[PDB]
RNA sequence: ACUGGAGGAAGGUGGGGAUGACGUCAAGUCCGCAUGGCCCUUAUGGGCUGGGCCACACACGUGCUACAAUGGCAAUUACAAUGGGAAGCAAGGCUGUAAGGCGGAGCGAAUCCGGAAAGAUUGCCUCAGUUCGGAUUGUUCUCUGCAACUCGGGAACAUGAAGUUG
RNA sequence: AAUUCGAUACAACGCGCAAAACCUUACCAGCCCUUGACAUAUGAACAACAAAACCUAUCCUUAACGGGAUGGUACUCACUUUC
């Protein structure tokens, strides 16, 4: 939901730290629970149903700030070739631009990069 | 009564920006001297329909044409006799 | 001098002209362009102008280059009144 | 003090800004807006009774009620 | 098990936990939709009597309701021309006074020869 | 008598004030109410007079009351907690987060 | 109208209007 | 260096959708505590702007151009780090003042010609 | 001693302590304030009465409001704060008709008029 | 009951709203909605563009502007309230004679946004059809929209109908 | 060719209108459609155990509706798919 409201935003992108790192918690809290691991293992061969139903009943995934990477790649590629000599110039604005606005949906803002792609290989 | 509204809003939910502030891109900008008609006229001649201006946005209870207020959707009608019969929040007599 | 009009606001002033989308076709036909500014590059055409009925015939002259195409059309046809 | 004057160099200005530096009209204002395609689209909002078999098939049999009812005096819409 | 159906529909269609509970009101219709749903069957087939139809609201219905006041109207029996009114009345039969509920909501149903309507203007005993 | 880091609190509503509602933060109650307008008219024709109108208004209500300062571990104690918490309105609880550098 | 009144009354901005007019004067001295 | 934040939690009133005002993040800092050299926090306050509390000390970096609010919190930080950087070059500008203003009057600043021509003995 | 008065949607506070002579309204000097043409006199009546003007001290200030309600509100501060002597002054002033508000706040619009009174004209 | 008088901030329904009987007038609207009955059922139905709803010898109605010098204008200065803002309100800087344009601190809004007009200070006018009066009335332009000749506003600058209290 | 329609003493005529470029719109002409945009049942039907349609996108003609393709996406033992 919202943070631990103890650190701060610690992203830098980083990584996911996978599964089976609850050694940790059992170090932490495994202090009430019993003396198996293939407890913990069907944990996980369950989890694996709770994903589903996470993902179901939760949301389709949002992904990160490497949007504006794969954007920027967008518009480098709707150019795709050295044509005008200002088409680039403006794919580079239309990019640094239509990354602002903090509604237009995630997914038209790269579908308008494929659509200059588009008419400009029409063109 | 709506029949027809309806299929032009979602027309225009069909040519949507994705096409239409697309056909829009090179219009402002100035040194793609390059016919600016291929972003302007043999493609942005969207068939006369599927516009914003050309939405009335109608009311949804009876479906009076105009005098909709764009808040709750109905008209002046019924949102008067309405919120008289209840079932409207909080809108209350203005008796200051 | 009104060619030369056109010429000076080609698009050194921003809005451009905005013709009415059937500018890509032949010229001389019934044109219910209706709000179509009129198009310098295509004066002295004998073009017949808009028909929803009674297309009212107009020769494209150097004089008409700002206006709308159907510059000769005039609707509100009432100036008329002896009791 | 010219370090009053050299201590401004500031154009870069990190906070993501669009820059124009002679100001020709410029399509960022035509993607500034939050979209206009679906929000005003979607505006008839929807009766249940497009569910419930229980008030369909039964308003349905009431029109045809009718039918029925002016089929009977022949008055009704032929073809 | 209908509530179970509701909370199967509505729920689907909105996408929210919700909680459908109904409650037997035990002395029947002392609201005014319901009287008014319910004068408005008797007056659907068959035919029936508007001074009966005040002679069972005499008969069941006066515990300590303040008063009731009845308005119909419609095309009425039976010359079928000339539409008019009716309306009876009671003890205390009041609205310009305040801090009164008084309940209120009308109904339409019809008999082939256009529609006739009824309004039900119910009041309620206060500081019980 | 003031608060630094805090979760506040602000309710808006049509009836706040008095619901048995969860009024045990320090600092109770203030509002600001605002008023809205709306009159349209009498009649239900669409034949006639401009002339008569009745008038209907909107009156939102908006209560604050301040969290004390629940700190790294009470901030999310009660976060949970509330999470869902239900009242029968809308209301907003605001954080102020210090992390050091 | 024309005057600074008329532009005001009619609710646009002429040539005895502006409301950076009113800034520019000061920045300018 | 301890920071202030804010950042909204306001209910969805039941219609199972986003609220508007959620992405909002408010970041304060204060460049008296973040102990810099006068310069570049002078050149760090006009880079800012009218984002800066003056009366008291107060950096304020909010981009609600991001969705959700762990793209605002790490948005935060970025900005951040970035304007730190491009201040901390004011130091070294103000250095390189110096070094002109020096220059241009050690030379005509008489009796300094000894060395500008014992720079030549030693050529 | 401190008073407060409004009048016309203007509210002016006020502050009396037996000085000598200040008047200062926004702390501001308040012939300047309210400009010469008037409202002088009007603020001055209240005290050419069993005072030679030479004894008392005013600290105020006023918002909201005109040119006649500001004055009104500032002159029934006064006339509020005039309790310095407290059961000896009201004896004074009530006479005069120094101590009531004007009652007259402005009478709203209602419908179907152009005014409170004012009406279209049938024929 | 009325007349005063008292206190009081409010004196006699303090002010305002809201609230509006029987009923009357075949009042209004089947063109909101609902509805009886009567007609069309390749049509009076559905959709598309054009064009019309904006005209004019003509009278009547409502609203606006003023014929002035209690004033017209230019520069100075003073004081509101409601409100409105995400197809959004946008400070500042820059740009345009300006309308406009560039971009944007903040703000889903007791926090971000919004030169009040009168009025006042000086000066010009000095009584005119005028620096009062502004319709008609040229060129450039621009806002939107896909689209401004018949068929939306907006600015620059020139022309200046009638109008002297009807 | 339309200058749409309802309002008609106080109790109509800046009235429905809280907003006529197209749209709004009934009114007028061209442009067509006719189980129709829309709804049930309707099986003669067609067959798909995945076809067809159908729809995100490309092209072309129509003053516009469309329409013609043309990919691709996409599927239901129910096809809205057909008259």
């Amino acid at each position: 939901a919202a943070a631990a409201a103890a650190a701060a935003a610690a992203a830098a992108a980083a990584a996911a730290a996978a599964a089976a790192a609850a050694a940790a918690a059992a170090a932490a809290a495994a202090a009430a629970a019993a003396a198996a691991a293939a407890a913990a293992a069907a944990a996980a061969a369950a989890a694996a149903a709770a994903a589903a139903a996470a993902a179901a009943a939760a949301a389709a995934a949002a992904a990160a700030a490497a949007a504006a990477a794969a954007a920027a790649a967008a518009a480098a590629a709707a150019a795709a070739a050295a044509a005008a000599a200002a088409a680039a110039a403006a794919a580079a604005a239309a990019a640094a631009a239509a990354a602002a606005a903090a509604a237009a949906a995630a997914a038209a803002a790269a579908a308008a990069a494929a659509a200059a792609a588009a008419a400009a290989a029409a063109a | 009564r709506n029949s027809a509204d309806h299929r032009r809003r979602l027309l225009a939910a069909r040519f949507e920006l994705r096409r239409k502030l697309y056909k829009a891109f090179c219009k402002d900008p100035d040194l793609p001297s390059e016919m600016r008609d291929k972003n302007r006229y043999k493609l942005s001649k969207l068939p006369r329909n599927s516009a914003f201006a050309r939405i009335r946005n109608r009311c949804v209870f009876t479906g009076r044409s105009r005098s909709v207020t764009e808040l709750f959707r109905v008209s002046r009608i019924v949102f008067r006799g309405l919120a008289s019969k209840g079932a409207l929040m909080g809108i209350t007599k203005s008796s200051w | 001098e009104n060619k030369m009009m056109s010429r000076s606001v080609w698009k050194d002033p921003f809005v451009d002209a905005f013709l009415m989308k059937k500018k890509n076709a032949a010229l001389n036909r019934k044109i219910w362009s209706r709000r179509s500014t009129i198009l310098p590059e295509y004066v002295d055409s004998a073009v017949r102008i808009y028909n929803g009925k009674t297309h009212v015939r107009c020769k494209i002259t150097e004089g008409k280059v700002g206006h709308k195409f159907g510059e000769f059309a005039f609707t509100r046809k009432v100036k008329k009144h002896a009791k | 003090s010219a370090v009053g004057r050299g201590v401004t160099e500031a154009r870069a200005r990190i906070f993501g800004h669009m820059l124009n530096p002679t100001g020709q009209r410029s399509p960022h204002k035509i993607l500034r807006k939050k979209l206009i395609g679906d929000k005003v689209a979607e505006w008839y909002p929807y009766d249940i009774k497009n569910e419930d078999p229980n008030v369909l098939a039964r308003e349905e049999k009431e029109r045809i009620s009718k039918l029925e009812m002016l089929k009977r005096r022949d008055k009704g819409p032929p073809k | 098990y209908e509530v179970k159906k509701m909370r199967s529909f509505l729920s689907n269609r909105t996408n929210t936990k919700t909680l459908i509970e109904s409650v037997k009101i035990k002395s029947v219709y002392q609201s005014a939709s319901l009287i008014a749903q319910d004068i408005s069957f008797q007056l659907k087939n068959k035919r029936r009597s508007f001074h009966s139809i005040f002679a069972k609201i005499v008969k069941e219905i006066p515990k300590g309701v303040e008063g009731i006041r009845i308005c119909f109207s419609g095309r009425l029996k039976d010359a079928a021309e000339k539409a008019q009114t009716k309306c009876y009345k009671h003890r205390k039969t009041s609205c310009n006074v305040f801090n009164h509920k008084i309940d209120y909501a009308p109904v339409e149903v019809f008999t082939r020869y256009g529609i006739l309507g009824v309004k039900v203007w119910i009041s309620y005993s206060q500081k019980k | 008598k003031i608060k630094g880091t805090k979760i506040c609190i602000a309710i808006r509503s049509f009836v706040n004030p008095e619901k048995q509602a969860w009024c045990l933060p320090p600092h109770t109650r203030k509002v600001a109410m605002p008023d809205t307008r709306t009159l349209y008219t009498v009649l239900r024709s669409p034949h006639v007079d401009k002339k008569s109108r009745e008038q209907f208004e909107m009156r939102f209500k908006k209560r604050f009351l301040v969290i004390k300062a629940q700190s790294h571990e009470l901030s999310k104690k009660l976060f949970w907690l509330k999470r869902y918490r239900i009242l029968g309105a809308q209301y907003e609880l605001q954080f102020h987060c210090k992390t050091r550098l | 109208k024309k005057t600074k009144k008329g532009k005001r009354f009619k609710g646009s901005y002429g040539n005895s209007r502006g409301k950076k007019q009113k800034m520019i004067e000061r920045i300018k001295d | 260096p301890i920071l202030r934040w804010q950042s909204r939690i306001v209910f969805a009133p039941g219609g199972d959708a986003w609220h508007p005002k959620n992405r909002k993040v408010k970041m304060s800092v204060t460049v008296k505590e973040l102990g810099l050299s006068k310069h570049q926090a002078k050149r760090l306050r006009e880079l800012v702007g009218k984002r800066y509390h003056s009366g008291k000390d107060e950096l304020t970096i909010t981009s609600e151009r991001f969705e959700h609010r762990e793209e605002n919190r790490k948005d935060c930080l970025r900005t951040l780090y970035g304007l730190i950087e491009e201040a901390g070059k004011a130091n070294k500008i103000a250095e390189d003042i110096r070094t002109s203003y020096v220059k241009q009057r050690l030379r005509a600043n008489p009796a300094f010609m000894q060395k500008l021509q014992a720079k030549i003995i030693r050529s | 001693a401190y008073g407060t008065g409004r009048r016309k949607c203007s509210i002016a506070r006020v502050w009396i302590q037996p000085g000598e002579g200040k008047f200062q309204v926004n702390e501001k000097e308040f012939d300047v304030y309210f400009p010469m043409l008037d409202h002088r006199a009007a603020l001055l009546r209240p005290l050419a009465e069993t005072k030679t003007l030479g004894r008392w001290d005013i600290k105020c200030t006023v918002k909201g409001g005109g040119t006649t309600g500001q004055v009104g509100a500032i002159q029934l501060g006064i006339s509020r704060a005039l309790q310095n002597w407290e059961p000896d002054m009201r004896t004074s002033l009530r006479a005069a008709g120094f101590l009531t508000r004007d009652s007259r706040v402005v009478e709203r619009k209602k419908p179907g008029k152009a005014k409170a009174r004012k009406s279209f004209q049938w024929v």
